[PDB]
């Protein structure tokens, strides 16, 4: 689902974050890379293109 | 060393009495701070009848017992060496002092009988390097250093044994001895108390060590046979349990 | 600079493989590496016990065994041949690898100012 949100730029909501998964650390830090006309962020061992319309909302 | 003049009875009595006083001093109060060592010294001075040094304030812990049966201060045995300029603050170099020389004498005594000992003290404080200096001073005993961690297990000692020693068959039985002949191996444990205890308040490593030191050997798990230790002794060090 | 990418599924063997990789990158390559660590990247005390062994010895024997140990021997042999030192037995090359790591590897630990966490550490 995080992949789908990052691909299509769709807003995403998380209801439970008490069991944090540190995969969002590059996303929260906005560790973006501007290679060519592409905006990429590394997630684990795989690289993902960012869409500006994407936004995440963590909730407790 | 004196075939012409072996000691006479009176000199032997003097030497053994002074050495006995020194022995209570460095054994009963060997694991306490300086003030309590001095307290024990004062108490024994009040109680004993053996001749004692007339130092107004210097405790007898500072004084040894010479081979002539006389109280000689440890300061004389302390030399004044000058290290090379390029060797300043080097890990190898040790500068002798009162504590260093006294601990060297204690280590010599406790390694002559191969009784294991534990160097307990605060971090640093010259525990490890003093022990290494004492060990390198004696030529016959080589050194191996095993870093015990919170997850230390006896298989580490098994690995050390199979790395530096070898199992041989003897008329008495199978014997563990170092691969180097005529050599006494020292298994230094830098943190012997660091390994955690189980849920039943038992540390496997310390039990294994005490088993071999008191029974003179251990158990090989492959064929389940008594193994006799030869030319193997342990030396430990640790921070205070507190 | 090197950071370990830690996630919820970042188990012990993942970090073990990462530490094997950095040890290969430091000693076998003679390449100075800065090892970035944060307590957020830590998920259990096994991480810190292995770092404790590494820091106090310059290496951890647990990582390298079997075929991995043989690959390490090949890499350190070729590295020593490249630098100009000829060694054959395993122990001498292992000590040379340890020296290379202790001269090249640099481990840093970042922690928030928690006094209780400080004494726990
Ligand atoms: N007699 C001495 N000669 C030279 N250095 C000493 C002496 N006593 C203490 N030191 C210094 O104190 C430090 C002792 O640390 P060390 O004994 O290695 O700690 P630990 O015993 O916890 O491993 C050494 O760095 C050493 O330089």
């Amino acid at each position: 689902n995080l992949e789908s949100a990052l691909r299509f730029g769709n807003p995403l909501l998380v209801q439970d974050v008490e069991s944090y998964d540190p995969v969002l650390n590059p996303v929260l830090n906005r560790e973006v890379r501007r290679t060519g006309g592409r905006v990429l962020i590394t997630l684990g061992d795989q690289d993902i293109d960012l869409s500006p319309s994407f936004v995440i909302f963590l909730s407790t | 060393n004196h075939p012409d003049f072996p000691m006479q009875i009176e000199q032997l009595e003097r030497y053994i009495q002074r050495y006995l006083v020194y022995a209570i001093l460095w054994s009963l109060s060997g694991d306490s701070r300086l003030k309590m060592r001095a307290e024990l010294g004062e108490y024994i001075r009040r109680i004993t009848t053996v001749p004692l040094p007339t130092a107004p304030n210097i405790p007898i812990i500072d004084y040894e017992v010479s081979i002539s049966g006389e109280w000689s201060p440890w300061q004389a045995k302390v030399p004044q060496i000058e290290v090379e300029t390029h060797k300043v603050a080097a890990p190898d170099v040790v500068v002798p002092t009162l504590d260093t020389v006294r601990h060297e004498a204690l280590l010599y005594t406790w390694l002559a009988e191969h009784k294991p000992l534990v160097l307990c003290g605060p971090p640093g404080s010259g525990k490890t390097m003093t022990l290494f200096s004492a060990l390198r001073a004696l030529p016959d005993m080589e050194v191996v250093g095993l870093n015990f961690s919170s997850a230390t297990t006896p298989e580490l000692l098994l690995k050390t044994f199979d790395h530096y020693c070898e199992y041989r068959r003897t008329p008495n039985g199978v014997v563990l001895a170092p691969v180097q002949l005529g050599k006494w191996l020292v298994l230094f444990c830098d943190e012997i108390n660091l390994p955690d205890m189980d849920k039943y308040g038992t540390q496997r490593v310390i039990s294994f060590i005490r088993q071999m030191v008191e029974h003179g050997g251990f158990y090989r798990t492959s064929d389940q046979t008594w193994v006799k230790l030869e030319r193997i002794q342990f030396v430990g060090a640790c921070n205070p349990p507190t | 600079v090197y950071q370990i990418k830690v996630h919820r599924k970042y188990t012990g063997e993942d970090f073990d493989e990462d530490l094997r990789t950095v040890l290969r990158r430091s000693g076998c390559k003679n390449e100075k590496i800065a090892f970035i660590m944060d307590e957020s990247n830590v998920l259990d005390s096994g991480f810190l016990e292995r770092m404790n062994t590494l820091l106090a010895n310059g290496e951890v024997p647990g990582l390298f065994e079997g075929d991995e140990y043989a690959t390490l021997m090949t890499q350190c042999k070729e590295g020593a041949q490249k630098e100009g030192l000829m060694l054959d037995s395993h122990e001498e090359l292992y000590k040379w690898f340890t020296s290379q790591v202790i001269r090249n590897l640099h481990v840093v630990f970042t922690m928030n100012p928690s006094s209780e966490g400080l004494k726990d550490r």
